[PDB]
């Protein structure tokens, strides 16, 4: 002997979400400017045999 | 050339011999910067870029 089961509708199920999401775009390198140090350097030379 | 002869013509005599040195490096000096020198923004092609 067995005690009796009746399944009701089921309880509501916790809702997923979907996302959708796009990256950020890396940085770029700073491009190699360069500075004429040597000229300068004559420069305080000039002056300073003056 | 002008500070040079009129330190001759007062009577310093002091650029008599290795003294003239002096004024002989920084002629040279003062050459190198006006002639060859370095480029502005016009002369994108520098030596390091290129």
């Amino acid at each position: 002997m067995k005690r009796g089961f009746a399944r009701p509708t089921p309880e509501k199920p916790p809702v997923i979400k979907p996302e959708n999401i796009v990256l950020s775009t890396p940085l770029s390198i700073p491009p190699p400017e360069g500075k004429p140090w040597w000229l300068i350097v004559v420069g305080v030379v000039v002056v300073g045999l003056l | 050339g002008g500070m040079v002869a009129m330190v001759f013509a007062s009577g310093s005599h002091v650029f008599g011999g290795i003294g003239s040195i002096f004024p002989l490096f920084m002629m040279v000096g003062i050459m190198m910067m006006m002639f060859r020198g370095m480029g502005g923004g016009q002369q994108q092609m520098s030596r390091p870029k290129l």
